[PDB]
RNA sequence: GUCAGGUAGAGAAUACUAAGGCGUACGAGUGAACUAUGGUUAAGGAACUCGGCAAAAUGCCCCCGUAACUUCGGGAGAAG
RNA sequence: AAUUCCUUGUCGGGUAAGUUCCGACCUGCACGAAUGGCGUAACGACUUCUCAACUGUCUCAACCAUAGACUCGGCGAAAU
RNA sequence: ACCUCGAUGUCGGCUCGUCGCAUCCUGGGGCUGGAGCAGGUCCCAAGGGUUGGGCUGUUCGCCCAUUAAAGCGGCACGCGAGCUGGGUUUAGAACGUCGUGAGACAGUUCGGUCUCUAUCCGCCGCGCGCGUCAGAAGCUUGAGGAAACCUGUCCCUAGUACGAGAGGACCGGGACGGACGAACCUCUGGUAUACCAGUUGUCCCACCAGGGGCACGGCUGGAUAGCCACGUUCGGACAGGAUAACCGCUGAAAGCAUCUAAGCGGGAAACCUCUUCCAAGACCAGGCUUCUCACCCUCUAGGAGGGAUAAGGCCCCCCGCAGACCACGGGAUUGAUAGACCAGACCUGGAAGCCUAGUAAUAGGUGCAGGGAACUGGCACUAACCGGCCGAAAACUUAC
């Protein structure tokens, strides 16, 4: 129950997966370059889902060329298209904030069996 | 003329342009004011308009508060304030009993927004007046937030009138200027205004047609 | 820092009345039959018999 | 609850945590006690979610409770006999009377109590 | 958010390895440079065979930062490390390759070239 | 100057604790500034300053591995 | 030069930038051989300069707790 | 050598400023040996702005990157009852030098206690009292104050004017920034001493299991609200008036000429308005309204003194994102003010107990589990009380 919730209903998307921390997911990300509107893809893990409602915002890291990137959406944006959940991952809490200091092998994610 | 309207700040939230831009909003409740006074040149020598805002009990209601509001003909409300207008052709426009609702807004219009800012109590000079300290080492003896000198010396022998000290900071009145309406909600009857306006939520507000870009 | 003068008898005395206590407001309480005077603070104290009525 | 806006009761947060347990234990032992009205404000919630646990009454309950209360007598006590007798009442298990200041230091002072009435 | 005396690793093969950020350009006393401000640097660490040696001044623009940027659609980006590739008068690299990723920032700052050779744009 | 419980521990260090002994003599409140004493901090990392002052850092055990130089003992727990 | 006034001498090194520092030159105001001269492994809470690591020293400051400060009751000074 | 030797603490830095204009930048102009771009010089102009580093105790100065610019000065070479204490300038020690020596050196070197509970004025904030010709309440006018006032790059006009070429505009439009300030917490990020989880040592709850106390909140991983910046949003106008330097029109004295002597005009970030805030203790104490507009007694029949009321207010009481106290704002049973309780949101991340698998450590099922503060909505269960104290009118003159 919040105070603004009669405003934010309006925007609140209805195609968004149930998805958690731990999860290897497909963002389908909307990117304009001069005219034509392409779509580009950020796969990696999700590390962090936080906030509420219409503000609420999820987290996905992803190694790329050797260098760690992450990269933070707003859950119900609509520069993003699909998000695809591919894995469920078996993680131990909300915030896998330790995957920032680890790499390669050590960096994996337990899955769901 | 110069519009406007009272209600009460419900809270911030976010929205999305049709561009996908982000946007930061204010939630105003622009509840229905009633004109309860009209202010004209001949009788009071200034042309304003009178606004009355918000639910209250008569029981709550102060005898000669309730006369004034008898004498108008409109039930009580708790908040009264005063628009001032340029001239007597923008009083005309308004009639004693009449309601005015969010929608005298249109989208993208520029409003300013007045409200009392939060209190923040009895301030020091960093928070209040954005003095730089004094070093946290290098034999600093116990000045790390104190304000320095405040004077000369023998001439003036004094200090000056507007010197910056300590004291109470906050709910002070403010104007936030050219406020952009990104939406008008007329059936909830509610303004959402990109960015920040004063004050704590549940505050009475004013939000009045910007001078500037009107 | 010292006081730089002796203070005057007017101005000793114009700060020092400052220094007061204020009465409390009483209210009638019937205990025992008899009535007596307690802070309002108090009433419901003293009618539970849980005030000291010396 | 919500925690004290200004510095704990004891001078220090770890008393403050003793102080609420050892006042919620007498309360529960004896049904009534006299204390600092700061302290009785203090209590009032702390004590009324403790009996809430007792109405429950679950062994999950129970070690909740436990977590505060050393006392296993008036663990018991909470839960045979006082969580039992508020198992209709909604809230509001305490009252709080304003009683004369103390002597020694002027400290205002409250009597605590459990309602006793329905 | 990087700023005078701030170490960045060298995204390019023009032979730096590290470079000391010197001045943020664009204005008196601006403090941080994001993704794609123009820096003034002194190179710290070269290459044995590099074309650039250590201790020549040489203008660069960072490319990736560890604080994350917000974009204009409510999203961040964020990196491991501060990267920047050393630029020439005509905001063209000195090198030949970019490597790793480069923010979206670079388009909007014109620097094209650089978009054109990085393995990835984010 | 004389006694030296227990569990961790190399230890009479240190943490908790037994026997035994205390709560030691102004208190009660209260999210002001400010001072003191502790704590945490995005990005940057000596740019601070007379000076890395103060903090932070390093830290234990068992292996591996240790340069210049030297009075041939050392350096050396070098370093890693 | 713990000695050089002129002087931040001059050249080289280190730094993006070095009146300090290190290596040299000799024009030693005003070194010099037991008021010992020149070196020297080891040693130093000595003094000086550089680097790695590390950090609220700083960019630039924010927030938390405790002791005072503040309020109420009691006692109740001082310099001037 | 006039004040101070029964004491007026120094250089440099730090903090905080305030004033002058002999102006560094931005603004307005005359003349150029001013083609243009870019300058030189002189006049007017103080609104705002005027960077960060290396060396040195340094000021100064040199240098490295920038900038529209990195102004010069006064205020006890502003500021040590505000901080520092590197230099200098006590006592230790040493070098060079001088002295037979004790010692000495605007020569050098290493080291070397920075005290004070603010009485008065002053300044920043906040109350109490009385007044504004009855007692009260809502909304106000604005005399007079305060704050704010910076600027760049790129793209059009235009590769046009000018110019052999090289180069390259004025004026007029648009976009995007730096620095600074304000409000705010949706986002990002910080904090978290009654939130959740993991975990070390030890002691305890007889014991197992499950927990608790202490060790920085023991430590570690997270963390809503509040507060906050690294975050978000917004600001500096636009227009008018009177001017400066300067440009003039129409014109004599002086048949010509002259911006001036009579008159009439252009003209700048300075000035007055304009924007934001304070403001009637503005003693000329304002204005437009609304409410109460009422009664007893005593002195002597003058003026007073006392008591009880009205509108309203205060105190007590439940509280607040209001707060040092006080004040301020709300609620006070005809009541959702706070707490509890119920539910949601959010944070944590899968409780206990039991069952199952494994020799066991442990894992899985029951199950978006269990625990829990601040945010939202319900709900009189608890507390806001069977109440005290304040608080309303001498007349008189003239005009109508
Ligand atoms: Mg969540
Ligand atoms: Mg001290
Ligand atoms: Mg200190
Ligand atoms: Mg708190
Ligand atoms: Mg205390
Ligand atoms: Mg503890
Ligand atoms: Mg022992
Ligand atoms: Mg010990
Ligand atoms: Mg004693
Ligand atoms: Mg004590
Ligand atoms: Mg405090
Ligand atoms: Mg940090
Ligand atoms: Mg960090
Ligand atoms: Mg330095
Ligand atoms: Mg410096
Ligand atoms: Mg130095
Ligand atoms: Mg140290
Ligand atoms: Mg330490
Ligand atoms: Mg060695
Ligand atoms: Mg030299
Ligand atoms: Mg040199
Ligand atoms: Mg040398
Ligand atoms: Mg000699
Ligand atoms: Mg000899
Ligand atoms: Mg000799
Ligand atoms: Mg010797
Ligand atoms: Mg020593
Ligand atoms: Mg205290
Ligand atoms: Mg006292
Ligand atoms: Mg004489
Ligand atoms: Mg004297
Ligand atoms: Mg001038
Ligand atoms: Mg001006
Ligand atoms: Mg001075
Ligand atoms: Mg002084
Ligand atoms: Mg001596
Ligand atoms: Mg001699
Ligand atoms: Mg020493
Ligand atoms: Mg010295
Ligand atoms: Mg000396
Ligand atoms: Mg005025
Ligand atoms: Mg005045
Ligand atoms: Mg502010
Ligand atoms: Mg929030
Ligand atoms: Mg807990
Ligand atoms: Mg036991
Ligand atoms: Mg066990
Ligand atoms: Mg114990
Ligand atoms: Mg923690
Ligand atoms: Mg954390
Ligand atoms: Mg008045
Ligand atoms: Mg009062």
């Amino acid at each position: 129950m919040n105070t603004l919730d009669f405003v934010d209903q309006a925007s609140l998307r209805d195609d968004i997966p149930t998805f958690s921390p731990g999860d290897t997911v497909n963002v389908h990300v909307k990117v304009i370059e001069g005219s034509k509107e392409r779509i580009q893809v950020f796969k990696g893990v999700v590390i962090r889902r936080q906030g509420g409602g219409i503000s609420e915002t999820f987290t996905v890291r992803k190694e790329s060329y050797g260098v760690g990137v992450e990269r933070t959406f707003p859950v119900h944006s609509p520069n993003i298209d699909h998000i695809d959940v591919l894995t469920r991952g078996d993680v131990r809490r909300a915030k896998l904030y330790y995957l920032r200091e680890l790499r390669g092998k050590k960096a994996k994610i337990k899955e769901k069996r | 003329a110069r519009k406007g309207i009272l209600g009460t700040k419900l809270g911030m939230t976010q929205v999305f342009d049709e561009n996908n831009k982000v946007v930061p909003v204010t939630v105003v409740k622009a509840g229905p004011n009633v004109v309860t006074r009209i202010r004209t040149t001949e009788r009071d020598g200034y042309s304003a308009v009178q606004l009355a805002y918000g639910e209250i009990s008569p029981r709550k209601v102060i005898k000669p508060v309730a006369g004034q509001f008898a004498a108008a003909g409109v039930n009580p409300r708790r908040h009264v304030a005063e628009l001032r207008l340029d001239d007597e052709a923008a009083v005309a426009e308004y009639e004693v009993g009449q309601e005015l609702t969010a929608e005298i807004f249109s989208d993208g219009a520029y409003v300013d927004v007045t409200g009392t800012s939060k209190g923040k109590g009895f301030a020091g000079t960093m928070k209040r007046h954005g003095f730089r300290g004094q070093g946290a080492a290098h034999g600093a003896q116990a000045v790390h937030r104190r304000p320095g000198s405040i004077g000369g010396c023998a001439t003036p022998g004094r200090v000056f009138k507007g010197t910056r000290m300590s004291g109470r900071m906050g709910n002070d009145r403010v104007t936030t200027q050219n406020l952009k309406v990104h939406k008008v909600d007329a059936e909830n009857g509610v303004l959402l205004i990109k960015g920040a306006i004063p004050g704590r939520n549940g505050g009475l507000v004013v939000v009045r047609s910007a001078i500037k870009r009107g | 820092a010292v006081p730089k003068r002796r203070m005057s008898r007017a101005n000793t005395r114009s700060r020092r009345a400052q220094w007061k206590a204020e009465a409390p407001g009483l209210v009638t309480v019937s205990v025992a039959g008899q009535q007596r005077k307690v802070p309002r603070r108090l009433l419901k104290a003293a009618r539970l018999g849980l005030v000291d009525l010396d | 609850p919500k925690p004290t806006k200004g510095p704990r009761l004891g001078g220090s947060s770890s008393h403050q945590s003793a102080l609420l347990a050892n006042l919620a234990t007498s309360l529960f032992e004896h049904g009534r006690i006299k204390t600092t009205e700061p302290k009785a404000r203090a209590l009032r919630p702390y004590a009324e979610k403790l009996i809430t646990h007792a109405k429950k009454g679950a062994l999950h309950n129970r070690r909740e409770v436990m977590k505060k209360i050393r006392d296993k007598d008036v663990v018991h006590t909470l839960f045979a006999e006082i969580g039992p007798f508020y198992a209709d009442r909604n809230g509001g298990y305490t009252r709080i009377i304003k009683v004369e200041n103390r002597k020694g230091d002027n400290a205002p002072m409250a009597v605590i109590e459990l309602v006793r009435e329905k | 958010m990087i700023q005078q005396e701030s170490r960045l690793k060298v995204a390019d093969n023009t032979g730096a390895k590290e470079i000391l950020c010197i001045r943020v350009l664009g204005g008196s006393s601006r403090r941080y440079a994001g993704i794609g401000d123009v820096i003034v640097a002194t190179v710290k660490d070269a290459i044995p065979g590099g074309n650039v040696k250590r201790g020549d001044v040489v203008k660069a623009v960072v490319v990736r930062t560890v604080k994350e940027r917000r974009r204009a659609d409510g999203s961040y980006i964020k990196f491991d490390e501060n990267a920047a590739v050393i630029i020439k008068n005509d905001n063209d690299p000195r090198g030949t390759r970019i490597f790793g990723p480069v923010g979206r920032e670079l388009r909007e700052k014109k620097f094209m070239k650089i978009v054109s050779l990085a393995p990835e744009v984010l």
